[PDB]
C-alpha cells in the first residue's frame, strides 16, 4: 500500500 | 514505550509541535466552479493533507511504537475525521463559513455545487459553531485529534493495552490543561464530556462523507489520487 | 424544568426504573436459518423493540421538555445506536455471542446467513468484549443509553441548550456512581473517558448498520414494517 | 407520521 510505503519512510 | 514518560506540558508542548502546516489550494477566484471542479479542489486539498497527516501521525506520542500494520488500520479509519476536525477548528473564526484554504473559503450556498455536498457542509459547520460555543483551545483540539488517531480504529483490531494506556495519558492531560485553566472539577468533568461527544459527531460526518465519496468515484465526475483511493477502499 | 433539580441517585433511580424489557424472538428451533428468515426475526424483532422505545424515551428526564418534532428527530437519529448498545449490554455475559433475544443467541457464524452481516456482528462483538473487559455497570449503561438519545442527533437540528444542561446533568451522574464505587479522581475522568470514546464506535456500527438495511430493503429480501422504513428513509 | 403517533400516547 503506497500508505505503508509513507508510513516505512 | 517513552510516550507514557511524558509529563502533562511535555504532552501539549509535543503534539503542539507536531501540527501540520496549513496548506493552500491551487484555487483560482477568477474561476466559477464546476461540480467537477470543486470536487477536484477540495479532494486535491485532501490528498496533500494526508501527506503531512502521514508525517503528524508518527509524531503523535505513542504512535510509532505501534506495529507497521496497526499504525495503517489507524489511519486508514481516521483519515477523514482527522481532516474534518482540522478543517473544523480552522474554521472557528469564520462562522457560517468553512476554511478549507486560506484562499479556499466557502459557505453553505457553494456547497450545493456538489450533490449532497451541503449536507455534509451543514454538519461541518454545526461543529464548528459547537467549538467557537465552547471556545476551543488549541491545547484541547491537538488533543482531541491524536484521540481520534488511536481510538476510531482501536476495536477494529498488548497493542490495545499500550493504546489504551496513551489514551488515558492523553485523557490526564485534557484534565490537567482545564484545572489551569481555574475550572472546578465538576466544570472539568462536564467540559471533558462535552469535548468527547464531539468526536461521535464526527465519526458521524466522516461516515456520511465517505460514502459521498465512494459515490463520486464511481460517477467519474472526476478522479482522485492513488492513495486517496487506497484509503477510499478501506472503507 | 424538573429534570434538572433530580439529584445524581434520583436520576439513575429514573433511568433503571424505565428499563424496556428484554423482548422474545418469533424464533422456531426446528428451522434452521436462510438468509429472510433470520433478516425477518431481526427487523421483526426491531420493530417490537422501537415500540418500548419511544415509551422509554419520553421516561428519560428532560426528554419531555423537548417539543415534539425534537423527539422525533433525537429518536430517528439514535434509535439503531440506542439498539445496538442494548443488544451489546444483553451480550455480555455470552462470550463471543449477541443475544438478540433469551431464545434467539447467535454467534460469528450465524451472521454469514446474510450478506455483509458478519462484518457487523464482529463490530457488535469487539463492543461487548470491552463492556466486559470495562466490566460496565448497569447504572454506566442507562446513563450512556440516555446520552445517546439526546447527544447523537443536537448538533443536527434553547433546546439545544436545555440539551446541554441534561447532558451535564448525566455526566454528573456518571462521575456520582464512580465516586460512590471507590474510583479515585483521575480513574474517574480515565473512566468517564473510556466510556465516553465507546459511543464514537456505537455511532459507527449503527451507520454500518443502516446501510445494511437499505440493501436488504431495495434488493427487496424481506418487506419492512411501515415504522421501521420510516426510521430507515429518516437517513436517507 | 406514524413516529408521531407513539409519543402523543
Ligand atoms: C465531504 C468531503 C470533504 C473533503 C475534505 C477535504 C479536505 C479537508 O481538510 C476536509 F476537512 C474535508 C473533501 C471531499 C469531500 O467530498
Ligand atoms: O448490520 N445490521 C445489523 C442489524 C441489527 C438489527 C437489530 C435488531 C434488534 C436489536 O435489538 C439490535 F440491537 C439490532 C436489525 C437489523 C440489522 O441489519
Amino acid at each position: 500500500k503506497i500508505l505503508h510505503r509513507l508510513l516505512q519512510d | 514505550s517513552l510516550a507514557l514518560s511524558l509529563t502533562a506540558d511535555q504532552m501539549v508542548s509535543a503534539l503542539l509541535d507536531a501540527e501540520p502546516p496549513i496548506l493552500y489550494s491551487e484555487y483560482d477566484p477568477t474561476r466559477p466552479f464546476s461540480e467537477a471542479s470543486m470536487m477536484g479542489l477540495l479532494t486535491n486539498l485532501a490528498d496533500r493533507e494526508l501527506v503531512h497527516m502521514i508525517n503528524w501521525a508518527k509524531r503523535v506520542p505513542g504512535f510509532v511504537d505501534l506495529t507497521l500494520h496497526d499504525q495503517v488500520h489507524l489511519l486508514e479509519c481516521a483519515w477523514l475525521e482527522i481532516l474534518m476536525i482540522g478543517l473544523v477548528w480552522r474554521s472557528m473564526e469564520h462562522p457560517g463559513k468553512l476554511l478549507f484554504a486560506p484562499n479556499l473559503l466557502l459557505d453553505r450556498n457553494q456547497g450545493k455545487c456538489v450533490e449532497g455536498m451541503v449536507e455534509i457542509f451543514d454538519m461541518l459547520l454545526a461543529t464548528s459553531s459547537r467549538f467557537r460555543m465552547m471556545n476551543l483551545q488549541g491545547e484541547e483540539f491537538v488533543c482531541l485529534k491524536s484521540i481520534i488517531l488511536l481510538n476510531s480504529g482501536v476495536y477494529t483490531f498488548e497493542e490495545k493495552d499500550h493504546i489504551h494506556r496513551v489514551l488515558d495519558k492523553i485523557t490526564d492531560t485534557l484534565i490537567h490543561l482545564m484545572a489551569k485553566a481555574g475550572l472546578t472539577l465538576q466544570q472539568q468533568h462536564q467540559r471533558l464530556a462535552q469535548l468527547l461527544l464531539i468526536l461521535s459527531h464526527i465519526r458521524h460526518m466522516s461516515n456520511k462523507g465517505m460514502e459521498h465519496l465512494y459515490s463520486m468515484k464511481c460517477k467519474n465526475v472526476v478522479p482522485l489520487s492513488d492513495l486517496l483511493l487506497e484509503m477510499l477502499d478501506a472503507h
